[PDB]
RNA sequence: GCCGGGGUAGUCUAGGGGCUAGGCAGCGGACUGCAGAUCCGCCUUACGUGGGUUCAAAUCCCACCCCCGGCUCCA
């Protein structure tokens, strides 16, 4: 995968939404386990499930870009 | 890849907030290309390059609840020139052992004067110039590597690419980054 | 489970609006739009109050001087808005019951701010009316004459260096070398003009600026800044009696959270773009040479001196009371087309600035409005 | 302007997040989440939903009307400029906030302290006492423009039985303003319950929303001279500066106020939290001021053995503060080893104890 | 936290955009065992970290970390 590659397409504005909002939302543990962030195995499911969805967004939003 | 095989690990802040930031950064498109935000060839190179970068700094951050990834492809046998040694470390950080030297500058000096500012600096450089291509030689020299590479990461360092393999073969970009 | 007495997920219509999906035309808006620099700095403080430690570093002191130097004036205070400015020298310098002598045209907050420091105002005016509505800025000194000669005093000066109605720019130094000679104070408002052109206190001989943030300095509201001579130093920075340090007209404040801090972030973008303000009047006057064309009449001084334009729109009247929508149709019509920023119901007069656009979204704008009153009969 | 702009390129270092914030003032003042994406939505800008809220706000506080301030200490002023009388007096307690002082000042109003009950160790204020400054000021011929009351304080963290002060008040024909700065949006409060004419509250310090906005709360009897209008702008009113509230900070309040109507009903979670973080200092020598137990999260010790080690340790009185720093600890005051003042409000439970074991380890790591 | 000094390879000290710093109880090899000179490489990615400027940074810019001195007892 390049950049380079990336054709002329639309952003999809409530993908990309979603995409920011579970960022937010994954943010509280860099509040809540300050300051040595470390995570348990519950919390650790619970904080990547949002980080994964995430890039699952973000490459539906490639996809409008000739990614697949 | 699924989030229950996730595993007990530290979130790296430091990458939580590059990743963050970049599509911060990758917001203003949603302004400035308002309200259709359709994108040409390279509207959608720059744009999709902040989502890439994000991608990867999220995928360093899964890295550290178990989750593995690839690491791109590099050949450790073949010599890399480079101008930056911002380029440098990041290579020998990436991968130690693996071989690299850094010029310093653009290496020809009409090739300098390709870029700008007369001139006697430049017969000044004498020694720089080819202390570059001296030193190139005493790693090429002994190692002597099959092929050699030259990393380009702007158009300047492809000039620099030109005149490496006048002498002696290969070129690269982005692809081990 | 929601804790029921009243209604709490009407709440959570906030998440999501359409802040990304329309171009806002809106003039006060413009200068308002956050760089990337700043909406990193938000993420970075959105909690609360963001005091390390009114000397701070978070560089607070070091902004001040330099946006003391930007405005070349001897000092500078933050506050919560071009209002909160005004109300303050208009408190600590005036006395009760001194008149401030301002332009017609000055924005409602001039008057209200006066109102409230219990102040009398009179009003200098046109040097002509429709349709540049340009003010008489040598009309100050016989209004000033005026009030003295029936015994009242005027404590403070007022100019609106651009008015929030028509856009027309001032020639503040005649104002400043009037009030100079007549030893009157002088405050400029530069709302609207501080972050959008460049600005000089000391050529115009202003005694006193007010900045706008959020109007004209890309930062959040509301946030402001007070620009100041040492000669009143020691009035606006006069401090309280039981706390030596606080000072009052701040109400000893730590200028607080988020707005100032986005005030520092947009602060390097600020500067670069005063420089590159003759781009903006370029997309400016594009606008109004090509809106005419189609029966806009361009109010106020000819050319746009500012990027504030205000259209006279018959033809929007003359489909207005034609088509169901009644007056609606031209705001639904370029809501139909992702934009907005114009008030609904209004087709005699309309507001818009394209400040800050790219020139694709000016060129865009333009066409969706001629689009709209051709495709409209 | 030969002025180097790099210094304001990276404000991108707040350390909010790397360290646990012990200091009072920012505790209640933590984002949440909902709010966090408002903020994304409303960088620049956008009243009917302001108007519901406020609407929301006055029975949130059982009150009959409500506006939006720039804080607390805008919201005393506003009522001291709009109800009393140049030269009038203000009655307000010794734990009194210093803005309370200077907005009478700039309302060029006078004030009176109303006295301790006690002050070493616990610091209350003796709210009878408001019958006797009142009396002894009206005596001498000086009129009462206004009660005032701290809930609670910012110095000891005491908490007030506003109710006295309102029947006080109440009988002797003076307005009443409760200072619920550090009050409202932790703890449940009820204005009327309290008698109280006035509220004020900060948004950034206890209502869980960004700096600066407040929200001022009075009766239907004071609303006229606090909504009064513009004679040139009668829809504009004097008070507010036209004020058309605008802007993040009046968005993260609106946001945050499902979470904070919720956590006003878990208040006694974080006296919990609070409680246990007094108990547990107290077996390595430090010593709780104010009144006992805490009935409010701002605890201020007395800390004799933070003071003893400082006196042998190089880094004099900062030793503490380096210390905390290097657990990843912050919000205390630096060099200051006599008092320190904390709140683990809002905190986990795994953080509240992360607090205490640090500070335990310092003291004897450290002597 | 504030004001100064500082951090350069196993540590010692220079250099202030480009001249590939140089000296050791540090370790191998250049006959053997004792003692001194050279070639070397050696942990090699030398410049506390992350950004920025530049064709090029130890060097200039911003921010942060650690070591040494010092100074502070609430608004």
């Amino acid at each position: 995968i390049s950049y380079k590659d990336a054709k002329p397409g639309k952003i999809d504005v409530n993908e990309f939404k979603k995409a920011i909002y579970l960022l937010i939302e994954a943010d509280d543990f860099l509040y809540k386990k300050a300051p040595k962030h470390e995570l348990n195995e519950e919390e650790a499911k619970e904080f990547c499930k949002l980080i994964i969805k995430c890039q699952e967004h973000l490459n539906k939003i490639l996809a409008n870009f000739g990614f697949e | 890849i699924s989030y229950k095989d996730a595993k007990p690990g530290k979130i790296d802040v430091n990458e939580f907030k590059k990743a963050i930031y970049l599509l911060i950064e990758a917001d203003d498109f949603l302004y400035k290309k308002a309200p259709k935000h359709e994108l040409n060839e390279e509207e959608a190179k720059e744009f999709c390059k902040l989502i890439i970068k994000c991608q990867e700094h999220l995928n360093k951050i899964l890295a550290n609840f178990g989750f593995e990834f690839e690491e791109k492809e590099i050949d450790e046998g073949a010599l890399y020139i480079v101008s930056n040694k911002k380029l440098f470390k990041k290579l020998k950080n990436k991968n130690p052992n693996l071989k690299v030297v850094c010029t310093e500058g653009m290496l020809d000096i009409e090739d300098m004067r390709a870029i700008g500012v007369p001139e006697k600096a430049l017969e000044g450089l004498k020694k720089k110039v080819e202390i570059a291509r001296k030193n190139v030689e005493r790693f090429i020299e002994k190692y002597k590597p099959e092929k050699i590479f030259v990393v380009v990461e702007d158009d300047k360092d492809e000039l620099l690419y030109l005149r490496a393999k006048n002498l002696y073969n290969a070129e690269k970009l982005d692809a081990d980054e | 489970v929601i804790t029921l007495d009243i209604n709490l997920d009407k709440y959570k219509n906030l998440t999501r609006s359409l802040t990304r999906e329309f171009i806002n035309l809106n003039p006060i808006q413009r200068g308002g739009i956050l760089p990337k620099e700043a909406k990193k700095a938000v993420y970075e403080y959105w909690d609360g109050y963001s005091v390390c430690d009114e000397v701070t570093c978070p560089p607070i002191k070091d902004f001040l001087e330099d946006i003391a130097k930007f405005l070349n004036m001897d000092c500078a205070r933050p506050t919560h808005g071009a209002r909160e400015g005004k109300f303050i020298v208009m408190h600590a310098i005036c006395k009760e019951g001194d008149y401030v002598v301002l332009d017609k045209n000055a924005h409602y907050t001039s008057y209200v701010a006066a109102e409230r420091a219990k102040l009398n105002v009179a009003e200098v005016g046109y040097e002509e009316e429709y349709p540049t509505y340009k003010i008489n800025l040598e009309g100050y000194k016989e209004v000033i004459d005026n009030l003295e000669d029936k015994g009242k005093n005027v404590g403070l000066i007022l100019l609106t260096h651009v008015d929030g109605e028509y856009g027309n720019l001032n020639d503040a130094k005649k104002v400043g070398k009037i009030a100079k000679e007549k030893g009157i104070p002088f405050l400029l408002n530069c709302a609207y003009t501080v972050g959008r052109m460049p600005v000089n206190g000391k050529e115009v001989k202003a005694d006193f600026i007010v900045a706008s943030g959020h109007k004209s300095m890309a930062a959040s509201a509301p946030c402001g800044i007070l620009a100041f001579s040492e000669e009143f130093s020691d009035k606006i920075t006069k401090t309280s009696e039981k706390f030596p340090v606080k000072e009052i007209e701040m109400l000893g404040c730590t200028s607080r959270g988020l707005p100032i801090v986005t005030l520092m972030a947009s602060f390097p973008h600020v500067v670069e773009r005063v420089k590159k303000w003759d781009e903006e009047l370029k997309k400016t006057r594009y606008v109004v040479d090509e809106l005419e064309k189609i029966g806009f009449k361009q109010l106020g001084i000819k050319p746009k001196e500012h990027d504030l334009i205000k259209f006279e729109t018959p033809v929007l009247d003359e489909i207005a009371k034609k088509d169901k929508r009644r007056g609606f149709f031209f705001y639904d019509e370029l809501k139909k087309r992702g934009i907005g920023g114009i008030r609904a119901g209004v087709t005699k007069e309309i507001k818009m600035s394209v400040y800050g656009l790219e020139w694709e979204q000016v060129e865009y704008v333009v066409n969706a409005i001629k689009e709209i009153v051709e495709s409209c009969k």
